[PDB]
């Protein structure tokens, strides 16, 4: 499981690397931290239109205007 | 345009129903020019 | 036809109203006469084969009639819940809808003429 | 003249299938074919259909009629044609589709119109540009959508290709 | 029902082999004719 | 069917904002700060009516504040933003990167003479509440009533009358 | 045999491609989505024998939104006319059809 | 109907009057077959832009790739009974008459 | 053929029917039978032989232009309903190419023409899946699209089905090609009663899966292909003589066989829905079916037995081929009819 | 439309060259030649291992075209879904190439 | 039925089997050498 993997490494350095490259790419998204950030900034892009909500009286986590303390702030994209 | 024409209600709707419909390109740009027809349906395809 | 019952709740072989019903017996005669297929599977199993047609494989011929038994308890419990939905969505559309099913004015032959056809 | 252009291609679409379903040659059966699914091509990409266009060049006629073509000249023993000098080996090419543009242009004509004036397409028919659709194509964001929401539909079609290099490798070896 | 049964062997005379095309086309007529009459479906409507 | 009632001309004409669209760009996070009121009740009320000749009035109001947002740059900070919407106006895709020394001096010059904060990254994609006096519509499809359902079933499930009364089988 | 496996289990492995009317990718509208979702709310549940005969105004006005061919019949006639009314020289076109106008934005 | 989508329909059924009347070559009743498939890549097209159906805009990619497929294995067809006999004609493919 | 590989493909032509029977789309639809059709090509080519070349070539060419005709009635119902679902057609020109490419892939008549062929040209176990396993599909959709299938078009399919597979076991001597024909006919039988009742439909299909079943497994396990290597049965095993036989008795339709099972029922549901003629004329010619599949136990049965001399050497060997499931398809394809209201499982 | 332009011009500027290039010496009345390789009148050879690199093309070919939507669906929310199915693709793709590999399918054009 | 078209037919092989060269290349003088090649692929 060593001495075989020097042996393919001596014969077939090509297929070595592709099998590391290939695992590495399969179980490295998954032990890194950074990949939740590429989930949020893709959920965080705005390709429509933000809809607004009729006030019905008792909303307190919607804000009323865009400068507004509550909402889904970006700080963590401004600064990483 | 439709005065000699019998049993012609102007401005009547094909859709039973009475919501808005969305124009279709024809229902805006149909009793005008080519250059704008073309302009208005061609225009972002075109476009270099 | 009933594609429709079978429609809200799929793929069920056995639905849990099928429960209300009861199950066949473990004397029925048709679940006799699947056993008696299951016995006859043994033997023409022993005979294709060139075995003592009787006496070779009890064990396999008990393995075929308890294996049709089984199936067949399953399928005789899947024929009488689906005569029982037929029967009861029957009556239900006949209950629900009285004026295409009205009863009719049961005459008496006192009343009723028939045309004699003499036979000579 | 420039409105009709969709319907015009059209029509040279169905011309190019009679170049082929004539069946002359299957190398000019492919030929014919291959110009056919250029403008076709071109009536996909003239509704805005960008990605879809370039899949019939890149898969269709650069990736099978490619494959069509290969296979069809590893068979059809061929044999010489005509080689007199310039006149013929050129001339009556060009003389053949000048008289092809002739067959274009000549089915537009007053059995045509008919067709085209009472049934006006074009002023009501291409509405691809009905309103506005933002920063991206729709077409491309649905044939993005192939990864997030056509799971099974990637696993039944990978499967399937994979079972066409299978199939592939075991009908073509005799043994 | 007897006209078309006449109707079929004169069909069947200039058929031919054949009696057995006049009783053939005769009977075949005669299914015709008793179709018409008595209302027969061939391709029925599934009403049940 | 019935004649799909169009409004008039007189009643769609308004003082239109005739600037172009690197403008409209380059004044753009000023906008969607300073006009947020009447753009969201209008378009609370262009996706709630789903139609919008129902929706000109406040569109007009769109159209009454767009302006005074310009008008009020006009009087005291012209040239700063002249200065950036032409830097703006250069670019193919009108590119924010590439003006950030303009974008610097009209932002200064805005919170100096005027006060406004150009909003934070993050912030104009907000789903805001809206405080409306106006009624929630009680069919914006203009549906007609569905038709009934099937009965369903119900009652507990009997045995069948003598079996399956398939010619001759008693089960 | 339409065994369905994807309501006994509850995976969704084709439904969402099958109607325009469905979770689209970032909410784009098809172009028939109201008379779409009006003909599937309409016949839902009831069954196609009285889907049919019970539905027929909205699934035609949803094939009307399909294949305005009533609309391209009446466009078509109010050009006809048009087109015979400026051939006999009895009608002139607008100034804001001919193009000098100045359009509205 | 509509009149392009008529034109798209009309070449579908002159490649299908083709690929049913055969002449001399089975590779020309694979390309009638795949002018075929290229006219249903071209009229599902037309279909899924026009009404904006997003979703759909995957299927003919998929119209393409399996039919793709399904062409290699006719061409791998052809290649074994021109293996067989040298040519490609469709009058050697008559020994199943008994 | 390697076995790993075998089992792989025989598992992708089962997915691709059961894409056919699970899925509530079209695209869908198209792939289960473009897998099914791709999955299945190199299980007739097992013995790599001209005459299997020949079989896959005219099963590819009538296979795929059934499914170009069934994308184009795919086509037709999304121009004319907008949506995917596999319900009723909306266009009774999308009914009718559907219901022409159902025709096609079942091999019904007068699309029957690749069905003695291929059949002749492949083995014993891949005509088996050919005409059992390749028929749950097609009819799976026919099921599920009943609401727009014309009558009159199905039913002319189904009588000159049943007509042309009655004619067509007259000239025969192979027994792949007679179960080729009977197929024809027993799919004319299946499409007659699809439109009054499909619960029939399904009967007439699994008890005609379960006799088409036990004849090519006891074609396999005698490894006879032609009618006169049929007739040395009885003398190298005799219990298979007449198993063939009274399976075949019931594939004629014949009381008290369970093939004697659909036939009437199909009878039983026409004359309901007031058809008195048209199961009249289809069983009259069931009964030319009797009439040539009769003289072919007549051939076995009886009079043309005479042996060779090499037969005396398999006396000394018995038959150690897999007879999978054949007494159980024996005493099922007989012995069923006592036990027929079985059906309402089939609802 | 200035894409239909070029195409043209090009397609233009390519025939008038064609045109040139066989016209142009076609001027000269130079000699009528007569008395017309390696093979003399042999017939053409199948080679089935070209026809298995040409169908190995198509098929890899269309794992291509399904990998190719692969810039924009790295913009979605679902971006589990879209690495596993994005990794099930090529590893199929892979599937494929070891299955070539392995049953001989890659040699004497390697 | 032996009919008239039928009786030239002969059945088909019992194990359903069918009865059914090489390239040879002149590298000519197109020093100066020729070359008959024998090849197999
Ligand atoms: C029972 C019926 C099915 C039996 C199948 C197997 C028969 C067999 O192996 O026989 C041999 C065996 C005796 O053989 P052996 O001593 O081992 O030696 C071998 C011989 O030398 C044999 O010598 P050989 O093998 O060297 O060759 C001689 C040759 C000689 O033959 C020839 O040369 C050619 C054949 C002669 C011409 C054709 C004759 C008729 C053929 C067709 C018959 C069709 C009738 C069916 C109805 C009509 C519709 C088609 O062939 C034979 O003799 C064939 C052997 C089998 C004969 C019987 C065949 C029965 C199966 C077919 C009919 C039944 C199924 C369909 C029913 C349909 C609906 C009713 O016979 C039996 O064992 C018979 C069974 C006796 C006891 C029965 C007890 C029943 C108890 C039931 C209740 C208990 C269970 C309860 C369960 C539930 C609990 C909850
Ligand atoms: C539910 C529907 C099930 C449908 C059938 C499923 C199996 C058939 C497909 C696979 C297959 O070929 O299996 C071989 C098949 C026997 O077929 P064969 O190869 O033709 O038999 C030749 C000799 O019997 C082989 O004899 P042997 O010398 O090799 O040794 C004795 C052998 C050794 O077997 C064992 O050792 C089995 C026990 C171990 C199993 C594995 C454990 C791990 O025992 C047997 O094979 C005895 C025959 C078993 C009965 C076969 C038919 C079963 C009933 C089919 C449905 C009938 C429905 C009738 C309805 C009528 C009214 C409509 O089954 C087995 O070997 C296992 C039977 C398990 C029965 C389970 C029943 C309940 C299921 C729920
Ligand atoms: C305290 C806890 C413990 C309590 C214990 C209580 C129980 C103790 C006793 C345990 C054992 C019980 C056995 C079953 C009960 C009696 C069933 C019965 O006789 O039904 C009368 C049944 C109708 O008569 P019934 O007067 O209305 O009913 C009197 C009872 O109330 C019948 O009552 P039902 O209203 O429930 O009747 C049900 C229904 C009544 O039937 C119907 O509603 C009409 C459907 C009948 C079948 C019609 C099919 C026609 C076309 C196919 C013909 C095929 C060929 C015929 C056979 C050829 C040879 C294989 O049956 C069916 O639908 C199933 C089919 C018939 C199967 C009968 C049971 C057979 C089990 C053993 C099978 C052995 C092979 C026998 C021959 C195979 C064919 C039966 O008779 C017939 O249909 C005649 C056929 C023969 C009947 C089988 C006799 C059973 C004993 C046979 C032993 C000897 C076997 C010899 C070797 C093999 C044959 C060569
Ligand atoms: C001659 C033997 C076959 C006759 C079978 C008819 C049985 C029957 O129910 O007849 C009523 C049916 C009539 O069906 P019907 O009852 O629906 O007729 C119309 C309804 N009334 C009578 C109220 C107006 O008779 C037939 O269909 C006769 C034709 C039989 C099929 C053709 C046989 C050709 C020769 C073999
Ligand atoms: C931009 C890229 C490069 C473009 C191409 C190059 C630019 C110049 C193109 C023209 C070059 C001159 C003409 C072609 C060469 C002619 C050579 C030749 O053999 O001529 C003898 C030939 C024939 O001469 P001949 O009558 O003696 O025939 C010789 C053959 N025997 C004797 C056997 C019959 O002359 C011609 O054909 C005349 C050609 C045109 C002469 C010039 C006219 C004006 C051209 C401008
Ligand atoms: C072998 C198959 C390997 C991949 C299995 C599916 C992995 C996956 O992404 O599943 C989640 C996906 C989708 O889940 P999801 O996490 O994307 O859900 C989010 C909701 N949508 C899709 C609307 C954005 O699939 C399923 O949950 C069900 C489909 C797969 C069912 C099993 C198929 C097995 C095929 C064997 C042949
Ligand atoms: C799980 C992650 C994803 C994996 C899938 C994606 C991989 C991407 C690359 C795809 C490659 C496809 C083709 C692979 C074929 C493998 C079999 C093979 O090539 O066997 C033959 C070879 C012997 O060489 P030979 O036959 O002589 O070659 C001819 C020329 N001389 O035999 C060899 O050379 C041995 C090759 C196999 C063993 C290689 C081991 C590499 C280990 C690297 C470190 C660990 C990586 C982690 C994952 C484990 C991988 C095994
Ligand atoms: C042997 C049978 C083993 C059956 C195991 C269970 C399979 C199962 O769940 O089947 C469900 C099915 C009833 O499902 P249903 O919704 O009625 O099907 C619609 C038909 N178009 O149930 C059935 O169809 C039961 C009968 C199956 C018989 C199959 C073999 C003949
Ligand atoms: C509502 C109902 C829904 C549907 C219900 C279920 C329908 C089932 C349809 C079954 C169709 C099966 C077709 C055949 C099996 C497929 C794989 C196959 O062919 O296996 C046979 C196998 C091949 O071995 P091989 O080595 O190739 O033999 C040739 C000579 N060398 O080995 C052999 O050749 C050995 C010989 C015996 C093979 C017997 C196979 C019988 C399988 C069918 C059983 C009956 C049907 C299922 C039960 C009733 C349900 C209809």
């Amino acid at each position: 499981v060593a001495a075989f993997l020097k042996n393919v490494w001596a014969k077939e350095p090509v297929l070595v690397a592709s099998f590391a490259i290939a695992g590495l790419a399969v179980i490295l998204p998954t032990l890194s931290p950074y990949t939740k950030y590429s989930l949020m900034i893709n959920r965080a892009t705005p390709y429509n239109y933000p809809v607004p909500l009729r006030d019905d009286g008792n909303m307190p986590d919607v804000p009323s205007h865009p400068q507004d303390p509550q909402g889904p702030s970006l700080e963590w994209l401004k600064r990483l | 345009i439709m005065k000699d024409v019998p049993g012609w209600k102007v401005g009547e709707s094909v859709f039973h129903t009475t919501r808005w419909v969305t124009p279709m390109m024809g229902e805006l740009y149909g009793l005008r020019t080519g250059e704008e027809i073309l302009s208005s349906t061609y225009g972002f395809i075109w476009y270099t | 036809m009933m594609t429709g019952r079978q429609a809200r709740a799929p793929l069920q072989f056995l639905p849990d109203e099928a429960r209300s019903l009861p199950p066949p017996k473990l004397t029925d005669p048709r679940l006799a006469y699947i056993g008696f297929l299951g016995y006859c599977s043994g033997l023409i199993d022993n005979a294709i084969r060139r075995r003592p047609v009787l006496s070779a494989g009890l064990h396999r011929q008990f393995l075929y009639i308890t294996s049709f038994v089984f199936v067949g308890y399953y399928l005789l419990k899947r024929q009488d819940y689906m005569y029982a939905v037929r029967d009861h969505d029957m009556f239900s559309y006949i209950k629900s809808h009285p004026e295409d099913f009205p009863e009719k004015d049961k005459k008496t032959y006192r009343e009723v003429f028939e045309e004699f056809h003499p036979v000579r | 003249m420039m409105t009709y252009i969709v319907f015009i291609l059209s029509i040279i679409f169905v011309m190019g299938f009679v170049g082929f379903s004539s069946k002359p040659s299957p190398i000019y059966g492919g030929l014919g074919l291959i110009v056919s699914g250029g403008v076709g091509c071109g009536i996909v990409l003239n509704f805005g259909g960008s990605f879809l266009g370039l899949m019939v060049f890149l898969i269709y006629l650069g990736g099978m009629m490619v494959v069509f073509g290969y296979t069809t000249a590893m068979a059809t023993e061929q044999y010489p044609e005509v080689w007199v000098s310039n006149k013929v080996v050129l001339g009556t090419f060009i003389t053949g589709l000048l008289m092809e543009f002739l067959m274009v242009y000549y089915v537009l004509k007053d059995k045509e119109v008919e067709i085209v004036f009472k049934f006006n397409g074009m002023g009501d028919w291409v509405i691809y540009d009905t309103g506005d659709s933002g920063f991206f194509s729709e077409e491309a964001m649905g044939i993005a959508a192939l990864y997030s929401y056509g799971t099974w539909l990637v696993i039944v079609t990978g499967w399937s290709l994979l079972i066409g290099v299978v199939v592939i490798m075991e009908i073509t070896r005799g043994n | 029902p007897l006209n078309y049964l006449i109707g079929g062997c004169a069909g069947g005379l200039t058929l031919g082999i054949g009696a057995a095309a006049c009783a053939y086309m005769g009977l075949t007529a005669a299914l015709v004719k008793m179709g018409q009459l008595e209302g027969w479906k061939v391709f029925a409507e599934p009403k049940v | 069917p019935g004649i799909v009632e169009l409004p008039s001309l007189e009643d769609l004409k308004v003082q239109e904002v005739k600037v172009s669209s690197s403008v409209l760009k380059a004044a753009a996070h000023h906008y969607g700060a300073q006009c947020d009121k009447p753009n969201k009740e209008f378009m609370l009320c262009r996706w709630e009516e789903k139609d919008p000749r129902r929706c000109l009035e406040e569109g007009k109001l769109v159209n009454q504040c767009a302006l005074e947002f310009f008008r009020q740059i006009k009087r005291h900070c012209a040239e700063p933003f002249t200065e950036y919407w032409t830097c703006i106006d250069y670019s193919g895709l009108q590119l924010f990167r590439r003006c950030r020394k303009e974008q610097a001096q009209f932002d200064k010059c805005v919170l100096d003479k005027l006060g406004w904060v150009r909003p934070d990254l993050g912030e104009l994609s907000k789903v805001t509440k809206v405080k409306t006096d106006r009624p929630l519509p009680e069919n914006p499809y203009h549906s007609r009533a569905r038709p009934e359902p099937n009965p369903e079933v119900e009652g507990d499930l009997k045995p069948a009358r003598h079996g399956s009364r398939l010619f001759f089988w008693t089960m | 045999p339409f065994f369905d496996v994807q309501k006994k289990l509850g995976v969704d492995l084709d439904h969402w491609m099958t109607i325009q009317s469905a979770e689209q990718p970032h909410r784009i509208p098809a172009r028939c989505h109201a008379f779409e979702k009006e003909w599937i709310e309409c016949a839902h549940g009831i069954g196609s024998i009285r889907a049919e005969k019970e539905c027929k105004i909205e699934f035609e006005d949803f094939r009307e939104c399909l294949l305005r061919q009533k609309t391209m019949k009446r466009l078509n006639a109010i050009k006809r006319q048009r087109d015979k009314l400026i051939k006999e020289g009895k009608y002139t076109p607008p100034p804001h059809h001919s193009g000098q106008e100045d359009l509205r934005p | 109907m509509s009149l392009v989508y008529m034109n798209i329909m009309m070449a579908f059924t002159v490649s299908l009057t083709g690929l049913l009347m055969y002449r001399s070559h089975l590779m020309s009743s694979l390309l009638c077959l795949e002018g075929m498939m290229l006219s249903l890549f071209i009229l599902a097209t037309l279909m899924i832009l026009n009404s904006h159906f997003t979703l759909a805009s995957m299927m003919p990619i998929i119209l393409l790739v399996f039919a793709a497929c399904e062409a290699a294995l006719g061409l791998s067809l052809l290649v074994m009974v021109s293996n067989t006999y040298g040519t490609d004609y469709v009058q050697n493919l008559n020994l199943l008459q008994c | 053929m390697n076995p790993i590989i075998l089992i792989i493909i025989l598992m992708t032509v089962m997915l691709g029917t059961i894409i056919v029977m699970i899925s509530t789309h079209w695209l869908l639809i198209w792939i289960g039978f473009e897998m099914n059709m791709l999955a299945i090509i190199p299980i007739m080519m097992k013995k790599h032989n001209p005459r299997a070349t020949e079989a896959s070539t005219k099963y590819f060419l009538t296979q795929s232009t059934a499914s170009m005709l069934l994308m184009m009635a795919i086509i037709i119902n999304l121009m004319f309903s907008g949506q995917w679902t596999v319900m009723k057609l909306f266009n009774p020109m999308a009914s009718m190419l559907m219901t022409m490419a159902l025709a096609m892939k079942l091999g019904m008549a007068p699309f029957h023409f690749w069905v003695p062929e291929v059949t002749q040209g492949i083995p014993l176990s891949s005509g088996l899946i050919l005409l059992t396993w390749q028929k749950l599909a097609p009819m799976s959709v026919l099921y599920q699209i009943l609401p727009s299938i014309n009558l009159d078009l199905i039913l002319t399919l189904s009588i000159l089905s049943i007509t042309i597979g009655g004619w067509g076991g007259l000239n025969q001597t192979q027994l792949r090609k007679i179960m080729a024909y009977s197929s024809i006919a027993h799919m004319g039988w299946m499409t007659a009663v699809l439109l009054y009742n499909p619960t029939m439909t399904l009967l007439n299909l699994i008890i005609y899966i379960i006799m088409t079943s036990t004849m090519f497994t006891l074609f396999m396990a005698n490894s006879t292909t032609t009618t006169l290597s049929l007739s040395h049965t009885w003398n190298k095993a005799p219990i298979m003589t007449i198993l063939v036989l009274i399976t075949l008795l019931s594939m004629g339709g014949l009381p008290p066989l369970s093939g004697f099972m659909p036939k009437w029922m199909i009878i039983q549901e026409m004359t309901k829905n007031d058809s008195i003629i048209l199961p009249t004329l289809m069983a009259i010619t069931a009964l030319l079916n009797l009439y040539f599949y009769m003289r072919l136990t007549y051939s076995t049965a009886l009079t043309m037995f005479p042996s060779t001399n090499n037969m005396k050497m398999k006396w000394q060997f018995p038959t150690t081929k897999r007879m999978t499931l054949l007494p159980t398809m024996t005493v099922l394809s007989t012995m069923l009819l006592p036990l027929t209201p079985i059906l309402s499982i089939l609802e | 439309m200035n894409l239909m332009i070029t195409l043209l011009t090009n397609f233009t500027l390519a025939t008038l060259l064609v045109t040139i290039a066989f016209w142009l010496p076609q001027l000269n009345v130079y000699s009528e030649k007569t008395s017309p390789d390696p093979m003399g009148s042999a017939r053409l050879p199948f080679s089935m291992k070209f026809f298995l690199v040409a169908i190995t093309f198509l098929l890899f070919d269309l794992e291509i075209a399904l990998l190719l939507p692969l810039p924009w669906a790295s913009q979605t929310t679902n971006l589990n879904t879209m690495l596993t199915m994005a990794l099930l693709l090529i590893f199929l793709l892979a599937v494929s190439l070891a299955y070539e590999w392995t049953q001989k399918g890659l040699e004497w054009t390697e | 039925y032996p009919t008239k078209e039928t009786a030239h037919w002969k059945p088909p092989p019992w194990n359903d089997v069918d009865p059914p060269s090489n390239l040879t290349l002149n590298f000519g003088p197109q020093g100066v050498l020729r070359l008959v090649m024998e090849l197999s692929g």
